[PDB]
């Protein structure tokens, strides 16, 4: 399909930041939106064939489009700034599609332009086993997961059973929630929980992990903090099965 | 430019529910209505050339372009249709699809056989925060935040396991707090008198 | 009474240039309104009738926008048509396209149309039901299909029975002063000693709008059409139009000659004679 | 005006 | 492909009055392809600041085009208009006949 990259950037401020497109093969219709948060989709620009045909929706300075080729499409935004974090679709389609107004968008480019990387934290990943009181309640069984203090939201968390991701019966929260709610510069958490048969939870041989994919700083952005320079990486918690 | 009601709006399973949007631009002659989950990108629902009705499936279509007011009624809401959606719209000049800003929706999942309760799940020696898992209740209930900050709360949740045709919702609430227990964690939560408690 | 509002579109490939030439002109009944020339250093979709420079940036911006669409259509087509074709790339070729649509007295929708050509001849039309298309050749069906599969053909249908007629409409009504008027023909005779039996009658018809005119040669009340000639309307460069119309006829004979000049701007035909 | 928002590529 | 030689007119927009401002048009019509070079005449030399109409077509798909001039007219001075086309083994000066 469209492909975006990247799928999240963190970056300080002042920094060139490149979003970068890959339209579907054949598609001479690319367009660029930016999605702000709990916005609907706002075009920035959409090509016919390489040139720019409604550049209406650019948001003139720092904002820089361009498709140097069909399959390839560059967003450079000079000196970026916050207001740029957003989820950047792009979209792809053909005339005969466009005429039933059919798009084909990408996954978009979480985009967080941040002031200052030293607000950036990893998450706190931490596991729970369930409440007995519920396995002979309910004869089931639900774990739960709690991400904590991280910065920005960037994560993704995703329950692993026996080194294999499971979906069923599972329930993450839409959004992370501040610790520090009044302050932008607060950190969040997120949640999840996971149920099983109450026969799967108490055999020991059965394995939780609880992963929370988090985005953040890379080899280049230059750290000093005594810190654990907060990079991009993976926090992870887990609990074992026990017929306790 | 287009209006559209934000409101994430829920609605009981079954039940029918109208979305719509009203815009301030003649020449708009086609009209649309996408459908986005989290953050994923929009899906196309309905797709009108101009004026008049259009019935597919669950869904209607309506466009008035007398009184520029496009709407999509959805009959038996399942399961699903929990999202946010999007109107688009366009014409002529360009391709340059114009959006509203979009209409969260919740189609509340119906309760077979609910049994409201709360459980401390085992806090894992590691961490340090107490949490209450409240699940098996029914879709008639809102739970809601706190006023200090020290409170976290995460809003309803539903949880579906297939195969064993059952669904709870969920609610998860820590603290490090001493004052922090599950016999008051769901203050600002209207919960079922019925609602069990763990002693 | 009758009126219209067409757009003539012309694309030309240059082996060895940069783009193709591309050229796009809109026509209101007889006078042109809108062109657009890639060579030139605009790169926007200009005015070229006094009416037209009403419309706002929203407007020219579209018709830029639209146009130049159509110029990426039309470059992007003559590849698609050389291909179709397979011709040379070190060759220039031609797409030209017209459409619009015609109103009748009650400014009613009559009927509507979308041409195009390659090389100077029909490639694909509408139909006048405005639902078929033209199959020229095996090129052309391939586009009919490619457009009435991507329901092309529907698209055109409402834009010719209603957007572009209702642009029509809009022009004309803004346009009243000067597509709505009659400039009556200035008719005038001239003796021309072709030889010593003969002389050539030259009926003038001068300045009038729009072309549409009709010179007739009668013979003692009688039409003739012998011995009669008669040029291609042409522009005077001013919006109106000239035409004469000729006749060789035996010296003295000349006043059993008359011209009928009849024109939407003179209510009665008119009649000449002597030289 | 121009049909839009185009061809309709041959 | 087909080409249609050009049918050339040589015209004063309004009727000749030696020493009295005016135009001279050469339409060229009926013509194929696009590409045409078209001089307005003055005793031979070339005139320079001669302008052009929009290029365009008729039902039979045939361009026309308007090369216009502003000249003044007199006795001696002769203008013509010398058409050139890829249908044209070699420039046609179509002399200007003020009396048609």
């Amino acid at each position: 399909g469209v492909i975006q990259s990247p799928r999240h950037e963190v970056t300080e401020m002042g920094q060139q930041v490149t979003l970068r497109c890959k339209p579907i093969s054949g598609h001479d219709y690319l367009f660029w939106y930016r999605q702000t948060m709990m916005r609907g989709l706002e075009l920035l620009i959409y090509f016919n064939n390489n040139v720019p045909i409604d550049d209406s929706g650019m948001p003139e300075d720092r904002f820089s489009a361009k498709m140097p080729n069909a399959s390839f499409s560059t967003l450079k935004i000079q000196p970026s700034e916050p207001r740029d974090s957003a989820v950047y679709f792009c979209a792809s389609s053909l005339w005969e599609k466009l005429a039933k107004n059919i798009q084909y968008f990408g996954a978009g480019t979480r985009l967080s332009v941040l002031e200052d990387l030293k607000n950036v934290f990893p998450p706190e990943v931490a596991v729970f086993e369930p409440s007995e009181a519920e396995i002979s309640h309910t004869q089931k069984a639900t774990l739960v997961c709690l991400a904590t203090g991280f910065y920005p939201d960037h994560v993704e968390l995703s329950w692993w059973v026996n080194g294999k991701e499971v979906h069923s019966g599972v329930c993450t929260d839409p959004q992370p929630l501040k610790e520090q709610p009044a302050l932008n510069d607060s950190r969040y958490a997120l949640s999840s929980r996971l149920r099983v048969s109450a026969t799967f939870w108490q055999d020991p041989r059965n394995h939780f992990r609880c992963q929370v994919q988090f985005y953040g700083l890379s080899e280049n952005d230059e750290w000093t903090q005594d810190r654990a320079k907060p990079v991009t990486q993976i926090v992870s918690a887990e609990a074992w099965g026990r017929a306790d | 430019e287009v209006e559209q009601d934000p409101g994430p709006l829920s609605v009981p399973e079954g039940a029918i529910v109208s979305l719509n949007c009203t815009y301030s631009n003649s020449a708009f002659q086609y009209f649309m209505w996408y459908r986005q989950y989290s953050r994923k990108g929009p899906e196309l629902l309905m797709y009108t050339y101009s004026s008049g009705n259009k019935e597919d499936g669950r869904f209607t279509a309506q466009v008035d372009k007398s009184s520029k007011y496009i709407s999509l009624f959805i009959r038996d809401s399942q399961p699903s249709d929990s999202a946010t959606y999007l109107c688009a719209m366009r014409g002529d000049s360009s391709y340059k699809l114009i959006f509203g800003s979009g209409t969260r929706l919740l189609v509340r999942p119906d309760i077979q056989n609910p049994d409201p309760a709360v459980y401390q799940l085992r806090d894992s020696k590691s961490s340090d925060k107490s949490v209450c898992l409240f699940t098996d209740f029914d879709s008639q209930t809102n739970v809601s935040q706190s006023k200090d900050s020290d409170v976290y709360i995460t809003d309803k949740c539903v949880l579906d396991m297939r195969s064993m045709d059952f669904k709870s919702n969920s609610a998860v609430a820590w603290s490090n707090k001493s004052d922090f227990a599950c016999a008051n964690a769901f203050n600002n939560s209207i919960i079922p008198e019925d609602t069990f408690f763990p002693s | 009474g009758s009126h219209s509002m067409r757009y003539f579109f012309t694309s030309v490939s240059r082996p060895g240039r940069g783009e193709p030439r591309f050229i796009a002109v809109g026509y209101v009944d007889d006078t042109q309104f809108v062109r657009f020339d890639s060579d030139a250093a605009s790169q926007r979709m200009e005015p070229r009738a006094p009416w037209i420079e009403q419309e706002g940036p929203e407007y020219w911006d579209g018709e830029t926008r639209k146009v130049k669409a159509h110029s990426q259509t039309h470059r992007v087509d003559l590849g698609t048509l050389r291909g179709y074709y397979n011709q040379s790339e070190a060759g220039s070729h031609t797409v030209q396209r017209m459409y619009g649509c015609d109103v009748g007295s009650d400014w009613r929708f009559l009927r509507g149309y979308h041409q195009y050509a390659y090389d100077g001849k029909d490639y694909i039309a509408l139909k006048e039901d405005l639902r078929s298309w033209t199959a020229a050749d095996m090129a052309a069906q391939t586009t009919k299909h490619k457009w009435e599969a991507a329901h092309v053909a529907e698209q055109l249908r409402a834009y010719l029975e209603g957007t572009c007629v209702e642009w029509l409409r809009r022009y004309l009504e803004n346009g009243k002063e000067t597509l709505q008027r009659t400039d009556a023909p200035k008719t005038h005779m001239t003796h021309h000693a072709v030889s010593d039996h003969e002389a050539t009658l030259r009926c003038w018809a001068l300045s009038f709008y729009p072309a549409e005119i009709t010179l007739t040669w009668q013979r003692d009340g009688e039409d003739q059409t012998q011995d009669t000639e008669l040029v291609e309307t042409r522009p005077a460069g001013d919006g109106t139009f000239q035409k004469w119309a000729a006749v060789v006829v035996p010296s003295g004979q000349e006043q059993r000659y008359t011209c009928h000049v009849q024109h939407e701007g003179l209510p009665k035909p008119l009649t000449l004679r002597w030289e | 005006a121009l049909w839009g928002p185009d061809p309709a590529a041959a | 492909m087909i080409q249609r030689t050009p049918k050339i007119q040589v015209y004063s927009r309004h009727p000749a009055e030696n020493g009295k401002s005016n135009f001279l048009n050469c339409y060229v019509s009926g013509f194929h392809p696009s590409d045409i070079e078209v001089d307005l005449l003055k005793n031979g030399e070339r005139i320079e600041k001669v302008e052009h109409s929009d290029l365009s077509f008729s039902k039979d798909w045939s361009f026309y085009l308007l090369y216009y001039t502003e000249f003044t007219p007199t006795e001696k001075d002769e203008y013509a208009c010398r058409v050139n086309h890829v249908t044209l083994s070699q420039p046609k000066i179509v002399k200007w006949d003020r009396d048609m």
